């Protein structure tokens, strides 16, 4: 009955997964032992609950990571598959030689869990696109599972590489090789990049020392709010498929943007009473999204907004109408009423209102444009190319991947410029 | 007068027959209401008993530390 498996991958994917599971346990009132105080969790002996997630990585460090953090005992060792080497920023080490001998086993633990459900609404993945482990393994796994269950949808909660504040020197190769395959067998590539997360956590909460825990917690909140309207009843209910239908007009313009609301700090908290138009103004601000792409620099093909709490639906729909009608330039003409709404009935822990905004918008082709820029700048010199040539990989796959990337960005551009 | 004495006979007999049948139907409804409590309570008992037994099993399993000779 509309269940969801939660596959992870790579160190960042594993961190985000642990954070998401503890946040969901907080919302659903579970404690770090798995006792109350079917869509996500599974029942187990003694009234215990275990998350329906699998955890894969080539290095065993993340094992001790997810064991060390709170709510680490919710999981089950049958879903702790782990290699030994660790890709170490070698995408091929996660897709052809080393990752393969793991993914096979992972398939089992997927089908050891998929058939456990009865009406599987679809999967969801949490990983990075720069790290060899996450990117490569998750890409091969997407391939396998989309070959297996083509009927269900496969969300990919991916964190694209930090465009300007790079932490590794091999980001472009892995990002391009991953996107080339993700654009085919995925349905929801909601991109996140740490540039936007630091921007938000600095200039919207005045925080002191933002560690990765806080970014993971923020992405966790957004992840939850995305499907909470299905987890709970509502005056106007949605799901993981209504979103897909109302968000993509063509089989490959499915790359989204994510936004959360509300977010303020203590000083700004004591003011600014909570009311739906204020939430709208905070949600449609440019810098208030998880993507380092000023959305004004593009148009919104379409955008859905899921509210959580008790409100007045007329106010919701009228705010949506006003905001799509006043700023008609930034929205696209050849499609009408291009905004979408939904409303749940249970907000988060002690938050009388909550907004989660997901937008398919052609303002995000710039991210791929600049990543491909870095790629082509690093490729015409064959720099750091032996590390990949050594693994049976050739040089044709790279130019094919870059040409597919450029075909995708050309699709975005071409069917942005169109009219009626 | 005779035909009225007889029509009242028919009327009383029928308005007694119908009330009797309705009483039978209400008694059957009560019997089903009663039967429902059995499946309302046996399942509760079995649920609590499974809880107790499986909790005791979890305890007995977890109660395996180390020996250290
Ligand atoms: N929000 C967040 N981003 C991370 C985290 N860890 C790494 N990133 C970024 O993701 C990239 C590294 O990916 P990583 O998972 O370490 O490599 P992998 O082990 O091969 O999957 C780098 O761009 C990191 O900056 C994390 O824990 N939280």
């Amino acid at each position: 009955m509309r269940e969801i498996v939660h596959i992870q991958g790579g160190q960042c994917g594993n961190q985000i997964g642990a954070k998401f599971w503890e946040v969901i346990s907080d919302e659903h009132g579970i404690d770090p032992t798995g006792t109350y105080h079917n869509v996500y969790y599974n029942e187990a002996t003694g009234g215990r609950y275990v998350p329906r997630a699998i955890l894969m990585d080539l290095e065993p460090g993340t094992m001790d990571s997810v064991r060390a953090g709170p709510f680490g005992q919710l999981f089950r060792p049958d879903n702790f598959v782990f290699g030994q080497t660790g890709a170490g920023n070698n995408w091929a080490k996660g897709h052809y030689t080393e990752g393969a001998e793991l993914i096979d086993s992972v398939l089992d633990v997927v089908r050891k869990e998929a058939e456990g459900c009865d009406c599987l609404q679809g999967f969801q993945i949490t990983h990075s696109l720069g790290g060899g482990t996450g990117s490569g393994m998750g890409t091969l796994l997407i391939s396998k599972v989309r070959e297996e269950y083509p009927d269900r949808i496969m969300e990919t909660f991916s964190v694209v590489p930090s465009p300007k504040v790079s932490d590794t020197v091999v980001e472009p190769y892995n990002a391009t090789l991953s996107v080339h395959q993700l654009v085919e067998n995925a349905d929801e590539c909601m991109v996140i990049d740490n540039e936007a997360l630091y921007d938000i956590c600095f200039r919207t909460l005045k925080l002191t020392t933002p560690t990765y825990g806080d970014l993971n917690h923020l992405v966790s909140a957004a992840m939850s709010g995305v499907t909470c309207c299905l987890r709970f009843p509502g005056q106007l209910n949605s799901d993981l498929r209504k979103l897909a239908v109302n968000l993509i007009p063509f089989p490959r313009l499915h790359f989204f943007m994510i936004g959360f609301a509300p977010l303020t700090s203590r000083g700004s908290q004591q003011y600014r009473a909570l009311t739906v138009p204020e939430l709208t103004q905070q949600m449609f601000d440019a810098k208030n999204m998880m993507c380092a792409a000023d959305p004004r620099h593009g148009r919104y093909l379409t955008a859905s907004a899921l509210f959580r709490g008790r409100m007045s639906t007329k106010e919701v729909d009228e705010q949506m109408l006003n905001v799509q009608n006043k700023n008609s330039s930034y929205f696209v003409e050849w499609i009408p009423n291009n905004i979408k709404s939904s409303i749940c009935d249970i907000p988060p822990k002690g938050l009388k209102m909550a907004v989660t905004f997901v937008g398919n918008s052609t303002a995000i082709q710039e991210m791929f444009k600049r990543v491909a820029e870095q790629f082509t700048a690093m490729f015409r010199r064959k720099a750091f190319l032996h590390w990949y040539t050594g693994e049976g990989m050739d040089e044709m796959e790279f130019t094919e991947a870059e040409s597919n990337m450029n075909d995708l960005v050309s699709e975005y551009q071409q069917y942005q410029d169109a009219t009626a | 007068t005779q035909t009225l004495e007889l029509n009242r006979m028919r009327g009383m007999l029928e308005d007694d027959f119908n009330r009797k049948k309705a009483s039978i139907r209400q008694a059957v409804k009560e019997e089903n209401q009663q039967l429902d409590k059995q499946k309302r309570d046996l399942e509760k008992q079995s649920n609590n008993e499974k809880l107790n037994y499986e909790r005791t099993e979890i305890d007995m399993v977890k109660t395996r530390g180390q020996k250290r000779p």
